[PDB]
């Protein structure tokens, strides 16, 4: 999920948006 | 510190800022 691929691992900006509705 | 890893409070106020009205739940 998202706090594994943000904190634990790297997420850019752009994947980050990919967890927008 | 500078790094790559975005966590807790900090990424929500990242995500609820890039997602805007769309919202991310």
């Amino acid at each position: 999920g998202i706090v594994e691929q943000c904190c634990a691992s790297v997420c850019s900006l752009y994947q980050l948006e990919n967890y927008c509705n | 510190f500078v790094n790559q890893h975005l966590c807790g409070s900090h990424l929500v106020e990242a995500l609820y800022l890039v997602c805007g009205e769309r919202g991310f739940f």
